[PDB]
């Protein structure tokens, strides 16, 4: 989850948003040397009494500010859609988990074998347990394998909302009519937490997702014991 | 025709400073108040 | 002859220093804002459960 | 001197360092003393006085351009000001505190925040970089 | 395409007039032939209350709310099968 | 047979986000083929395969109300 | 003679005069929306109510900010002014439809206002997504009135389109070639294409949602067949041209005041410029789905949506690159539109390259529907479009009213708005990378620090519009004539003096071919 | 069979519509829908502007191509320069109608 | 840009009285709902 | 005196009446939608109508009675009436994106096929080929009406401009009856709200472009044409061209194809 | 394009030519000053007996400040060009700007 | 039908300072009434709608 | 006293600005050789040292432990 004062992204849960992080780190490096050229050149242009004002020939100067930022974007495009392709990449699931939004809650549906489904709300703040997130705890978690390639299918009975867990990289738009999927691998146990991501009414900043990951026998065992 | 000139190309008058002020601080503060008094009808409703 | 800048620009450079400084100051600290800084090297973490 | 508003579509002076030499005269009018002082710059420029020759500048053009060139304090005004209005915005945010916010959510409590914190610690928040890496686990003590 | 046809020579009234009352008007004849030739009802099929047809989510402002704009009995069946 | 069944395959037929198809058409195979055993008078078992694909990708919902449809005479696909 | 000057108008001039006007209240209006916002975020809790009435205020603070404010004062105010002027044409080329353009707008307004009165308002996002947005989700005439609000802002500006392609192909004196008008006139005929072209499939798909909402058809609702991400596409194929419609007017008067505090005679690199804009919107044409990444597309259409988006920074890069030419060598006056025009210059670039940032499907799938997008889009509307129009606004000011301004108060206000949108928006990147979302009414306790700073920039923020105010009633007040403007010879709208008359090239300039 | 009955402008064309056809007639442009040809521009040889007052804007495109028009007041008088490139130009104002 | 002098001189007192004027005309409108919110909400 | 050939126009109420004319309309279909009544759509649709006529007869007015369309402001009339008749055709584009969305993707509520189960379409060969013959034969005959008037004949130009008006209302007569006899309504799914939109907005487009032919019949008749300017029959004549060519789209797309 | 020489040749020949009149004399020096150079003294010098010829004290001095002032922070290069032009400043009698106080602000 | 065309240019220039949308006479008055007052009544009418429409009515 | 020597007089504005591209290209590559070392590789070498030794089950049964799951107690 997030922490105070925070500036980037969430600390890397999954490979791929591992990957993320680093293609930010290359993307932000050009951002900042970018900006900071054109405020530096705009300090050149105005700290000198020097002055030029007759008809400038404008031909050979713009090659250099076509041809670079060409070159630029082609930097950040190859490692932008080699990641694309990455995270579209097959790689046989070995669990399918539904997920359908609704207002104000998400419900989840485990129907590989057995007819498991539960609704997952947010706790209130007056029922919080001592400490315990603030709008971001839920009842009933969305209990999964960790170090497993996990299909999630993302839908909605009612109004578009959109599944999001930042530190997995994940966001998948939970659309009525529509079954969208996505991939999930967590390389460590523990608790993510995510938060509806698309305006669905009253309670859109109310209805989050949180994500326990433990190992397959306690994900076994825990499923046996939802039904 | 039509006055020309400074103050005379706009829909309202500039012959008083005064009488100025006032209107221009029931024009910018009537769309400045707009919304706060449409939330207060809204959650005066229910 | 000196204008209002030479007047007076010192003395709304410096007044309006110690003002912005001072009121600014007063509204961080003294009102009860919840700025919420990192925990990190600041809280004891407490027994929860 | 004096241009007027019915004067738009002619000719004008400007004071320019770009622009050095404009295309009117500053004064185009002559009192008989300045006329008879064009007359004398007719004739050597060696014969005028300093005095005569400060004046043929200050007929052609208004200021020189140490005079329009010339810094200013404005940017005293300017920032002190800028910082008063800045100051006073302090004072709105100071007023909304007292008579427009509620309380804040007992989740900022201190001892909230202290065993929230140690929650965190405990499922590893952050572990890598963000959070949790920043706590000794060893030493039970945030790492120096 | 040349089509079929062949006058030019030059674009004139004459020629579109040529066109009007050798071409067009003789298709629109053709055709109303063919289409009140195949008109006189077609039997109207077994209703099927399909969740996909006869939508309602918002009475229509009009009538009792339950009729569309052109309803037309014989053939346009309301949400609960034909009219009587 | 071919049973330790965990999740439904990849299938290539439909290889984007955009699964609804997947499910719709397992959840079609399904019951033409239970309709065809139950007639020529065979065994739903044979369609297995497509009972545990679609129970896997479909929501709940979808199959619930496809299967009032069906019983209602108002499912609009072929079976 | 009152009702026949101001609501019976001919004059572009006065046309222009009634939409800066009618922008200038509604930026007040859209101003107090965007305080609402930040004292329901400023701290942590709920404030006005929950998430109904937030984003109530929230939408309607976009739809004031960019139908009723950027677009009147751009294209309505600074176009109707200055194209006709800087073409040396007598009015536009349709007049009297030049004025049902501006009376459109009051009843648009009136139509927003009463969609926030009636029943619980439309807390849709001003992109207005179904099924939220439907008769289920949002009951009753809220959403309507705003479809309706839109139908006729959209009238307006295609209205408003057709009369500036018309005045600029075919009002110019004879000897001056399309290559030989002001680049403030390109960037208006080029907005002009744009909301000529995307506007009209905006009307289809709000008109598809009126009828699903009131005639029971069901293009966006599965039950019927229907598709939400079909009106998704729609919208966004108008979305896309219409931020580049909010800036392109910018582009230009950046491009004129750039020169003209420069001392220059010309932009640097004109047909560079001219290129630039016209690619500019050709690109805006074909990358609305970089709004649509998380909604379920095939890999190889995010790709494309990726590098064509991403390909628009060559051609605004040679726009920066082309005004930081222009400021080289110059004679620079440290005048208070040039302070508008160099922030500008920066923060605008800024907020660009966040915007590449999100053009990357993969990033922007942690990015989108969070602060991230927030603070792009604020660089580019309250830091690029709002400081293109204050720095109009004071540069021309004289101009249409003859009158100048105080420039130690235009300064002091430049100076107060600076630091208050940076303060307000820079926070928000860190918001969006560590996952904050958009539309949210209050949020999870980390995400504090920023919100509380960002809501202290938006109230200094507030401080500077009310000193603008003071200072347009100080200059009215005082009423210190303008006598001479330097620079006449290329900038041809100052030429017939402050104001200049009612009519102006009634004998039309002489431009010889040679 | 080709009839008659539609009128033609040279019958019905009224105003300044038909004013801008009988000056075109003549080969007149008094209201200025064609681009003026330059002189040389020398003194000896301006290029004559009309006018139906004493002064009217010139927009002098200097060089062929030239993307920059130089705008500025001529009067009523002596010869005018363009300040960017120096060709001359003189009004010669008349009575009503250019 | 060049300008006449102000025709109607616009002193420092009354630059004062013209911005208070023009703050309060924002502030105590909004002032006002903000600090009746609670009597609003629960009605 | 100007000297420059554009048009000066007189200071005009009909902007503000038009402008006022939409937010009654506008809010009179929310109150026959929302609040049960027709009051305020009746009277915007009259205001409409009335600003229409002034607003246009003024320029009649303007342009056959006082002479102020000089060529430079007919030519901004022909680029005003191109750019325009763009505008409709991007809005049409909407509906025909709308229409390809749904029929090429059929989704399972349908039946997962086009056209949907439980939809039988009309058969493309019958009324609607007769429509097709009938706006393309207008199309004939307004090229002829438009030739008759260049070559100054005014009985062959009135012949032709009455059998184009006749064709267009063959053919709005011609809808109106396979929109009462069509088994499908506008509530049958996405098939029914793309024909009935589509097609609904197209009808209106006819009855608009028809009613500019009448107009320009009615000039005629009282002899506003010359046989070289005569602008408002070219602006109708290209908008009925549109009417056709938007019709041949949605005949190869909605009827044939999507049959 | 051409060398220096033929540049400043050019501008010579401008300011020399015997009956320049003021209009050529403020294009010259309006002109001049667009370009990223200080004009040679042998330029300078053209230009004011150009003014000498025209009878115009006021510009020979101001073309002394737009020297000074094209020369920007390189306070070397006025000086340079005065000692360069005393000879004509002497015969013509033109006063610097600095003898006349106008460097005063 | 006789061309009459004249006879309306010469109604349309007569030199009455009329401007074009009252020039035809005493019939163009009463109709720019007529719509002024429905436009404007209209727009009364449309704002006491909202009124009403602005409150929930039980 | 002796004359002064003739300084550079032309081409003063264009050498400025070529001295300071120059410059600003060699800050440039001094930022991006320090962001990758400082920012870049940190990162990297953060997740690679973090993930070398590391023991999953031996974090679950820390977190297991302190009693933050539901499905495992
Ligand atoms: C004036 C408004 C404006 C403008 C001009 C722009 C311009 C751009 N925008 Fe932005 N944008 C918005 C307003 C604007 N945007 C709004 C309102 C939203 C939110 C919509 C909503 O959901 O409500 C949004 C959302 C948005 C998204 C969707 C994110 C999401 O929702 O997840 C994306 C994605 O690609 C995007 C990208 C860009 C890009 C690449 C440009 C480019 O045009 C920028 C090009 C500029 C530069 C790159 C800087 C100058 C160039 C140089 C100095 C050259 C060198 C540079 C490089 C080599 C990179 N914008
Ligand atoms: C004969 C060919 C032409 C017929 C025209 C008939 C009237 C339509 C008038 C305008 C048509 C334009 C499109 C309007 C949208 C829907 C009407 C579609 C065409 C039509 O008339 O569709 C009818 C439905 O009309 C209905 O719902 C309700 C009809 C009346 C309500 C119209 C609502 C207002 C629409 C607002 C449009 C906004 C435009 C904005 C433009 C911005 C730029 C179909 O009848 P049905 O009984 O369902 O099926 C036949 C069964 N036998
Ligand atoms: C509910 C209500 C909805 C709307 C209903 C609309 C109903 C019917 C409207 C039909 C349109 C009638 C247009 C009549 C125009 C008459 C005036 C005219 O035609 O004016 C001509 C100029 O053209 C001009 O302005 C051309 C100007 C007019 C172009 C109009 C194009 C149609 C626009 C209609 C609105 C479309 C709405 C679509 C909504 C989805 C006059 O110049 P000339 O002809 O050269 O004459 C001069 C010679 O005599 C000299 O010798
Ligand atoms: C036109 C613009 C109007 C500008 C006028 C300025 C408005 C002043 C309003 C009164 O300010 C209050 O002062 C209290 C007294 O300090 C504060 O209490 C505070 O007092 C304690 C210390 O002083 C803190 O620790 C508490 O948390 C806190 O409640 C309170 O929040 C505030
Ligand atoms: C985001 C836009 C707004 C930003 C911040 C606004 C700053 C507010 C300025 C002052 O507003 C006034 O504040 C008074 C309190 O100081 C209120 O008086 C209220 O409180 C007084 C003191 O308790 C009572 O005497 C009054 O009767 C009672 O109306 C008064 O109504 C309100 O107009
Ligand atoms: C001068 C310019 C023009 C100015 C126009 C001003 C028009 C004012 C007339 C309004 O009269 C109201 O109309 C409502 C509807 O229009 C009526 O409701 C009635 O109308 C519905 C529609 O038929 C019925 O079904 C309902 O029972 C009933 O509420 C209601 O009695 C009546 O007070
Ligand atoms: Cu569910 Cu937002
Ligand atoms: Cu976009
Ligand atoms: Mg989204
Ligand atoms: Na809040
Ligand atoms: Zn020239």
């Amino acid at each position: 989850m997030a922490y105070p004062m925070q500036l980037g992204f969430q600390d890397a849960t999954s490979p791929i948003m591992e990957e993320l992080l680093h293609f930010h780190d290359h993307t932000l490096m050009i951002v900042f040397l970018i900006s900071s050229l054109v405020l530096y050149i705009i300090s050149l242009m105005l700290t000198t009494k020097l002055t030029h004002t007759s008809t400038m020939d404008a031909q050979e100067v713009e090659t250099i500010w076509t041809i670079l930022p060409a070159i630029i974007l082609i930097l950040i495009a190859l490692p932008s859609l080699r990641i694309l392709y990455m995270m579209d990449e097959i790689n046989n699931p070995s669990l399918t988990v539904k997920t359908m939004g609704h207002q104000w809650y998400w419900s989840y549906e485990y129907t590989d074998y057995e007819d498991l489904s539960f609704d997952s709300y947010m706790i209130p703040t007056s029922e919080l347990k001592p400490g315990e997130l603030r709008l971001l705890e839920v009842d009933n978690r969305v209990v999964l394998p960790m170090e497993m390639t996990i299909r999630m299918l993302v839908s909605s009975e009612d109004v578009l909302h959109s599944w999001a867990v930042p530190s997995l990289g994940l966001k998948t738009d939970a659309i009525p009519g529509r079954l969208n999927q996505t991939t999930l691998m967590s390389s460590r146990p523990g608790l993510y937490y995510g938060q509806c991501s698309e305006i669905c009414g009253s309670n859109h900043s109310f209805m989050p997702i949180v994500l326990e990951l433990v190992p397959l026998k306690y994900f076994e065992k825990w499923s046996a014991s939802m039904l | 025709h039509y006055e020309e000139g400074p103050g005379k190309n706009i829909p309202f008058s500039v012959e008083n400073k005064w009488r100025l002020l006032a209107m221009m601080t029931l024009f910018f503060g009537s769309g400045f108040a707009a919304p706060f008094f449409i939330v207060r009808h809204q959650l005066l409703k229910k | 002859a000196p204008d209002f800048h030479d007047k007076y620009g010192n003395a709304v450079l410096a007044s309006g220093a110690t003002f912005c400084v001072a009121v600014w100051v007063y509204m961080a600290t003294q009102i009860g804002i919840e700025w919420n800084p990192s925990p990190v090297g600041r809280v004891t973490p407490k027994e929860w459960r | 001197s004096v241009v007027k508003s019915e004067d738009y579509a002619l000719p004008s002076y400007v004071d320019r360092r770009d622009y050095p030499l404009p295309d009117v005269a500053h004064v185009k009018n002559l009192s008989a003393s300045q006329k008879a002082l064009k007359e004398k710059e007719k004739a050597s420029w060696s014969s005028l006085s300093i005095d005569e020759k400060v004046e043929l500048y200050r007929l052609k053009f208004k200021e020189s351009f140490a005079e329009m060139n010339r810094s200013t304090n404005e940017w005293k005004t300017v920032v002190g000001a800028a910082m008063f209005f800045i100051g006073f915005t302090a004072l709105l945010l100071i007023w909304e505190k007292h008579y427009v916010y509620g309380p804040i959510p007992h989740t900022f409590e201190e001892e909230w925040v202290a065993k929230q914190t140690k929650r965190m610690l405990d499922m590893k928040v952050a572990p890598i970089q963000g959070f949790s890496a920043k706590w000794d686990y060893d030493k039970n003590e945030w790492k120096k | 395409a040349s089509a079929a046809k062949g006058d030019h020579g030059g674009t004139g009234a004459r020629t579109w007039r040529f066109l009007t009352f050798g071409l067009a008007l003789p298709s629109v004849a053709l055709c109303t032939l063919n289409s009140w030739l195949h008109s006189g009802h077609r039997e109207r099929p077994a209703f099927i209350p399909y969740h996909h047809l006869r939508i309602r989510t918002k009475p229509f402002s009009w009538g009792d709310g339950n009729h569309t704009f052109f309803h037309n009995p014989r053939v346009n069946p309301l949400p609960t099968g034909y009219e009587k | 047979k071919i049973k330790n069944y965990q999740t439904a395959p990849f299938d290539s037929r439909f290889p984007n986000q955009n699964q609804t198809r997947n499910c719709w058409q397992n959840y079609l195979d399904f019951h033409r083929c239970e309709k065809a055993m139950t007639a020529k008078g065979g065994d739903v078992s044979v369609c297995e395969w497509y009972r545990r694909v679609y129970k896997s990708l479909c929501p709940i919902s979808w199959v619930s109300t496809w299967d009032d449809r069906r019983a209602e005479g108002t499912f609009p696909g072929k079976i | 003679m009152f009702i026949n000057r101001w609501l019976f108008s001919t004059n572009h001039k006065d046309i222009g005069t009634l939409y800066l006007l009618f922008g200038a209240w509604a930026g007040m209006v859209g101003t107090a929306l965007s305080l609402l916002i930040r004292a329901e975020l400023g701290q942590p809790g709920t404030l006005l109510g929950d998430d109904q009435i937030y984003n109530v205020v929230v939408t309607a603070h976009a739809f004031v900010m960019i139908f009723f404010m950027v677009m009147p004062i751009m294209i309505g105010g600074f176009g109707n002014w200055l194209v006709p002027l800087m073409i040396g044409a007598p009015d536009m080329a349709f007049p009297r439809m030049n004025n049902m353009s501006f009376w459109l707008l009051p009843p648009s307004f009136l139509l927003l206002l009463a969609s926030s009165m009636v029943e619980a308002g439309a807390g849709t996002g001003w992109t207005v997504y179904p099924p939220l947005a439907g008769n289920l989700a949002h009951a009753g005439a809220s959403v309507d009135l705003t479809i309706f609000s839109l139908h006729l802002a959209g009238v307006s500006s295609i209205l408003g389109a057709i009369n500036f392609i018309t005045t600029i192909i075919n009002m110019k004196p004879p000897a001056m070639s399309q290559y030989q008008t002001p680049l403030f006139v390109w960037s208006v005929m080029i907005t002009a294409v744009l909301l000529l072209l995307s506007l009209p499939v905006l009307a289809a798909g709000i008109t598809m949602l009126l009828t699903d909402r009131n005639l029971n058809t069901t293009f966006f609702d599965p039950a019927g067949g229907g598709d939400p991400i079909l009106y998704q596409h729609l919208f966004w194929f108008f979305g896309h041209p219409e931020v580049y419609i909010l800036i392109l007017p910018g582009f230009g008067m950046i491009s004129h005041i750039v020169t003209y505090y420069s001392g220059k005679k010309e932009p640097f690199g004109y047909m560079g410029m001219v290129w630039a804009m016209m690619s500019i919107g050709f690109l805006g044409f074909i990358v609305w789905a970089h709004h649509m990444f998380t909604v379920g597309m095939d890999v190889d259409t995010r790709a494309y949506f990726t590098s064509a988006t991403m390909i628009i920074a060559i051609p605004t890069g040679v726009k920066v690159f082309s005004w930081l030419a222009t400021l080289h060598g110059g004679n620079i006056k440290w005048s208070p539109a040039m302070m508008w025009a160099l922030g500008f210059i920066f923060l605008f670039t800024v907020g660009g390259l966040t915007g590449i940032v999100l053009a990357n499907s993969s990033l922007d799938i942690v990015l989108h529907d969070t602060y991230y997008v927030v603070a792009h889009f604020h660089y580019v509307l309250s830091m690029g479009a709002v400081f293109a129009i204050m720095g109009g606004f004071v540069h021309w000011f004289p101009l249409f009213s003859g009158y100048t301004l105080n420039d130690t108060w235009a300064k002091i206000h430049f100076a107060i708005m600076f630091v208050g949108v940076n303060m307000t928006f820079f926070p928000q990147h860190f918001l969006g990378l560590s996952g904050m979302p958009r539309r949210y009414s209050d949020y999870p306790d980390a995400y504090t620090m920023w919100n509380t700073i960002s809501s202290m920039g938006s109230f200094i923020s507030l401080t500077a519009v009310m000193l603008m105010v003071f200072i347009i009633w100080e200059a009215f007040a005082s009423k210190r004539e303008v006598l001479t403007v330097d620079l006449t010879t290329t900038n041809l709208e100052w030429l017939n003096g402050c104001p200049p008359p009612y009519h102006t090239f009634e004998e039309p300039t002489y431009v010889n071919l040679k | 069979a080709s009839g008659g009955g539609v009128p033609t402008d040279e019958e019905q064309a009224t105003g300044l519509e038909r004013e801008v056809m009988l000056a075109a007639r003549k080969g007149q442009d008094p209201y200025n829908i064609l681009a003026p040809k330059a002189t040389s521009g020398t003194k000896e040889d301006p290029n004559l502007v009309p006018s139906i007052t004493n002064k009217r804007i010139v927009g002098c495109i200097c060089e062929e191509d030239n993307s920059t028009v130089i705008w500025f007041w001529l009067h009523k008088g002596e010869a005018q320069r363009c300040p960017s490139c120096g060709t001359h130009y003189k009004l010669v104002p008349h009575q009503l109608a250019h | 840009i060049t300008a006449k002098p102000a025709k109607t001189p616009t002193s420092p007192k009354e630059q004062a009285i013209g911005l208070s004027v023009t703050f309060l005309s924002f502030l105590l409108p909004a002032g006002w709902v903000l600090y009746h919110l609670d009597n609003y909400k629960k009605s | 005196h100007q000297t420059h050939a554009y048009h000066m126009v007189n200071p005009s109420p009909w902007p503000l009446t038009g402008a006022l004319s939409a937010l009654l309309m506008t809010s009179g279909l929310t109150m026959w939608f929302h609040f049960n009544s027709m009051t305020l759509l009746m009277i915007g649709l009259t205001t409409n109508m009335l600003t229409m006529y002034q607003w246009w007869r003024d320029v009649i007015r303007e342009s056959t009675f006082q002479g102020h369309h000089t060529p430079a402001v007919q030519k901004g009339l022909r680029y005003g009436m191109i750019l325009f008749i763009i505008s409709e055709v991007l809005f049409f584009t909407g509906f025909f994106w709308a229409f390809y969305h749904s029929s090429l993707a059929p989704t399972p509520e349908l039946g997962g096929c086009w056209p949907p189960t439980g939809i039988h379409p009309l058969n493309p060969l019958e009324v609607p080929l007769l429509n097709t013959s009938v706006l393309l034969a207008s199309g004939v005959s307004i090229t002829w009406a438009h030739h008759s008037l260049m070559e100054g004949d005014r009985k062959h130009m009135l012949q032709a401009l009455f059998i184009t008006i006749t064709l267009g209302v063959y053919f709005t007569l011609l809808q109106a009856s396979e929109y009462y006899e069509a088994p499908f309504t506008i509530s049958d799914g996405v098939y029914g709200s793309t024909f009935f939109v589509a097609t609904g907005f197209h009808g209106l487009h006819v009855i608009i472009g028809s009613t500019f032919l009448i107009v320009c019949f009615f000039r005629q008749l009282k002899f506003h044409f010359t046989s070289n300017h005569h602008f408002g029959f070219e602006a109708a004549a290209w908008y009925w061209h549109f009417v056709d060519v938007v019709w041949l789209f949605l005949y190869v797309s909605i009827y044939w194809w999507g049959s | 394009h051409e060398t220096d020489e033929e540049f400043d040749a050019r501008w010579v020949t401008y300011f020399n030519k015997p009956d320049i009149d003021a209009w050529e004399l403020r294009k010259g020096m309006n002109t001049l000053v667009g370009y990223d150079l200080v004009p040679e003294p042998k330029i300078i010098d053209a230009a004011l007996r150009a003014c000498r010829r025209l009878n115009d004290f006021a510009s020979a001095v101001r073309i002394l400040e737009v020297v000074k002032d094209k020369a920007g922070p390189h306070k070397e290069i006025y000086p340079y060009v005065i000692q360069e032009l005393r000879p004509t400043l002497n015969e013509l009698g033109i006063s610097t700007p600095e003898e006349l106080g106008l460097d005063k602000v | 039908f006789e061309n009459r065309v004249a006879e309306k240019q010469k109604l349309f220039q007569e030199d009455n300072g009329l401007p074009v949308h009252l020039k035809g006479g005493a019939t163009d008055n009463i109709l720019y009434r007529v719509t002024m007052t429905l436009c404007l009544g209209g727009t009364l009418y449309s704002l006491y709608c909202l009124g009403w429409a602005s409150f929930p009515h039980k | 006293s002796t004359a002064l020597a003739k300084p550079q007089m032309r081409g003063l504005l264009a050498r400025r600005l070529r001295f300071h591209i120059v410059g600003a290209f060699m800050v440039s590559l001094g930022f991006a050789t320090f962001y990758k070392f400082a920012v870049a590789e940190k990162r990297k070498k953060a997740y690679a040292d973090f993930y070398r030794n590391y023991d999953s089950m031996k974090d679950f049964e820390e977190m297991r432990k302190a009693g933050i799951f539901q499905s495992a107690k």
